């Protein structure tokens, strides 16, 4: 799936995100 | 509106600031049944978010 | 042991793979709720993923 | 539990999220031998997304 | 040339063929370490898909 895709980036951002608090 | 935006802009636009303090909130909590506890978190918090 | 891996592999281990569909059903049907829908995609499918 | 799960379900929960992450990062940096990449980085990832 | 191509034409020529080859033996099967299985498969398969 492509739009999965692009979750899969959003999720990903998130967490990374949350690494950095 | 909403239903012309790009996936990602939608997604931004709805549920993705909500998830990312949700998110947090889990990592940080580590309840025993995960899955509910984020969609409690979505339901509870929404008033704040829409 | 679920309760002492670090954030992004307790993450990934409990509530990423169901988050993925969820975003994925919600970009595509762009619901009037959509922090409802998910919520309700999580509860409603949780048991296919726990 | 899992084998008794409709191949879609069984999939999106056991594979599907790492070779998401692995096809993101395959497309990024185009190596010269992309299919022996992915299978290296389902490796070196799995412990992010399972416990072994 | 590869490095140019639009991801989805770049992944589709790559890796697409024998990932869904894959992921459909794997669903077949249901092996105990999916995302191992999945690595081996490509490795064990992917002479079919290209030549080195």
């Amino acid at each position: 799936l492509y739009k999965e895709q692009i979750a899969e980036d959003i999720v990903w951002d998130i967490i990374d995100e949350l690494e950095q608090i | 509106d909403l239903q012309s935006l790009p996936t990602r802009a939608y997604l931004d636009q709805t549920v993705v600031p909500i998830l990312l303090q949700g998110l947090a909130v889990l990592a940080k909590e580590r309840p025993p049944n995960p899955i509910e506890f984020l969609a409690s978190y979505l339901l509870k918090n929404k008033a704040q978010f829409e």
